[PDB]
């Protein structure tokens, strides 16, 4: 039986709260075991399962600053892509993410993901040989040109590839 | 784990 | 490499508050602030992850930063002091790699 | 954390060079081979994401990645005069940081 992984963030900009709205949820198979709420008191990547609670401090920590990180990322490109599309500074948006490895029965990776989709409508995404990319309009066409570029397939292809799933085993374990 | 971050869009 | 420091060369004084201007064309999202002392190893100090984004490096102690805009970021010395001279260098980079810029000698002087 | 032996090493001209470089990471990280030229900033030699563990670089300059060995070891066939200078070892684990080494000056005759 082939198990799988996958990470939702998502964001939210809008008028007069100027950071934006910061959701990174996870699914390990397809259950619920992490999320992290920009709009908590407190932001910081909690367990949503028991077995997740054996897990040092360490890891919630630099787990957290990841996202306190991506926080950044969103609420910088939000931006851009409020350029690439020629939109207004007040108008509210919507940018997300989505990534994780899929292992085959053996253990192996069977299927890498990383895309992201601005305001519903698709946008860039990773093809399933994880070094192609499918742009979805002009500004997705112009992210991909650069993206071909720096190589960014290579970038995420090390991750999908043996560091999330060699994770998503550790995850399995503890249930 | 979690994937590292992302190149600039 | 359309990293650009001035100056090229800043004599600090003890105690003077000193401030590292950067300025970047490769509409980088992410820039950075590394220090090399006796052309050694190049320590990070500060950096930001997009305009209005400051986050402190391995050694940020001391340092103040500011990240206006796109391209300009702004490095500053609290209060000079001799160990705190070396050769400061710029960097911007949209993930994966690093541009970094000629660098500012800057010397603390008692 | 990243470590480069020898901080100083020389070869005469037109004989070959490789500079090593170990990295103790949990796993897989990000290496590139920045060299910098007296009075200058580093500059990207060559880097290594994910695939041939062998990448090749700007002026005859190759480096082969080891997950065993734990190393991404650098090589340039004939080092010529100009080649004298300062190689470090970058590693990048965490968001676009990029901790070097102590590097190594390398000297030609």
């Amino acid at each position: 039986g082939p198990h799988s992984m996958r990470y939702y963030e998502t964001a939210t900009s809008r008028r007069g709260l100027g950071e934006p709205r910061y959701t990174s949820v996870g699914y390990v198979d397809d259950k619920e075991f992490v999320r992290f709420d920009s709009d908590a008191e407190n932001p910081r990547y909690e367990p949503q399962v028991p077995w997740m609670e054996q897990e040092g401090p360490e890891y919630w920590e630099r787990i957290t600053q990841v996202a306190k990180g991506q926080e950044q990322w969103f609420r910088v490109n939000l931006r851009t892509l409020l350029g690439y599309y020629n939109q207004s500074a007040g108008g509210t948006h919507t940018l997300q993410r989505m990534y994780g490895c899929d292992v085959g029965s053996d253990g192996r990776l069977l299927r890498g993901y990383e895309q992201f989709a601005y305001d519903g409508c698709d946008y860039i995404a990773l093809n399933e040989d994880l070094r192609t990319w499918t742009a979805a309009d002009m500004a997705a066409q112009i992210t991909r040109r650069k993206w071909e570029q720096a190589g960014a397939a290579e970038y995420y292809r090390a991750y999908l590839e043996g560091e999330c799933v060699e994770w998503l085993h550790r995850y399995l374990k503890n249930g | 784990q979690l994937s590292p971050f992302p190149f600039d869009l | 490499a359309a990293v650009t420091q001035s100056p090229r060369n800043k004599v600090a004084v003890t105690g003077e508050k000193v401030t590292l201007s950067c300025n970047q064309t490769n509409n980088h999202n992410n820039m950075y602030w590394y220090r090399q002392d006796t052309g050694h190893e190049l320590r990070l100090i500060y950096y930001s992850y997009g305009a209005g984004s400051t986050e402190k490096g391995d050694i940020p102690d001391g340092y103040k930063a500011s990240r206006p805009s796109q391209e300009n970021f702004s490095l500053t010395l609290e209060s000079a002091t001799p160990s705190q001279t070396s050769v400061y260098f710029c960097a911007s980079g949209g993930g994966g790699t690093l541009y970094f810029g000629a660098g500012t000698r800057l010397s603390v002087l008692s | 954390s990243v470590t480069q032996p020898d901080a100083r090493v020389t070869v005469s001209e037109g004989a070959s060079l490789q500079l090593r470089c170990k990295y103790s990471y949990s796993a897989t990280p990000y290496l590139f081979w920045y060299v910098q030229y007296p009075r200058q900033g580093p500059q990207l030699l060559l880097k290594y994401y994910s695939g041939d563990p062998v990448v090749q670089g700007v002026n005859g300059f190759e480096a082969e990645f080891s997950k065993s060995n734990s190393s991404f070891h650098l090589r340039k066939a004939s080092v010529h005069r100009s080649d004298s200078a300062v190689y470090f070892c970058a590693v990048s684990l965490e968001r676009p940081y990029l901790t070097f080494g102590s590097g190594t000056k390398v000297i030609v005759l």
